């Protein structure tokens, strides 16, 4: 599956993935493509935010999903 | 330019309902000046509500972020219960110039639908969620149920 993360930048990324895939995985593959930081990326899922020791099967993420990334500072 | 960039956001929220937006004109229908409003995260004090936001989005559009000011009152740690002004710094501040406002207000529904105190607006709305979980419950809730309608 290809599960797409709508970015706070305009550049939207795809995440390859299957419900196994922990959260940790996730902030990683957001790092590698975009560059952005762990402590920035407060991901959003319907109901939810996506805690950062977990799966992907905790959240209900089903096949092509949009995780909604908010870039959160210390700040502003 | 500022009239070549905001009628692209204009026809893709007109086209689409399921990004739950609308980008509605404070003059007619001009380039600039807008209430662009959310429906509330569900689940959540926030649920089910119009979130009215008055924008401008400064002269120099693609490059400058808009200054977002709230008509509907939110008791939130990071948007104003008083005032009307918001915190998110790259959204306000230090912007990525293709961010268009159809991807900025669906930002604050997800700022929104799970609260912390870590970018702050209204400073004892923050002290109050740092100590409270039954209070801003009663507040939050409430405040949805009347200024979001």
């Amino acid at each position: 599956m290809q599960i797409f993360v709508k970015t706070l930048t305009g550049k939207t990324i795809t995440l390859e993935v299957e419900p196994s895939d922990t959260i940790e995985n996730v902030k990683a593959k957001i790092q590698d493509k975009e560059g952005i930081p762990p402590d920035q990326q407060r991901l959003i899922f319907a109901g939810k935010q996506l805690e950062d020791g977990r799966t992907l099967s905790d959240y209900n993420i089903q096949k092509e999903s949009t995780l909604h990334l908010v870039l959160r500072l210390r700040g502003g | 330019s500022r009239a070549k960039r905001i009628m692209k956001e204009i026809q893709a929220v007109k086209d689409d309902p399921a990004a739950h937006i609308t980008l509605e004109f404070v003059s007619e229908s001009d380039i600039h000046h807008l209430k662009g409003t959310f429906l509330g995260p569900p689940g959540t004090p926030y649920e089910g509500g119009k979130f009215v936001v008055d924008i401008e989005v400064p002269m120099e559009y693609p490059f400058k972020p808009p200054k977002m000011q709230f008509d509907t009152k939110v008791y939130h740690p990071n948007i104003s219960s008083v005032t009307g002004a918001i915190c998110l710094d790259i959204l306000k501040n230090a912007w990525s110039p293709v961010i268009t406002l159809k991807s900025a207000l669906i930002s604050l529904q997800a700022l929104l639908q799970s609260p912390e105190p870590n970018d702050p607006q209204d400073a004892e709305v923050a002290q109050h969620y740092l100590r409270d979980r039954e209070s801003f419950n009663k507040t939050a809730a409430l405040w949805t149920r009347l200024y979001a309608s």
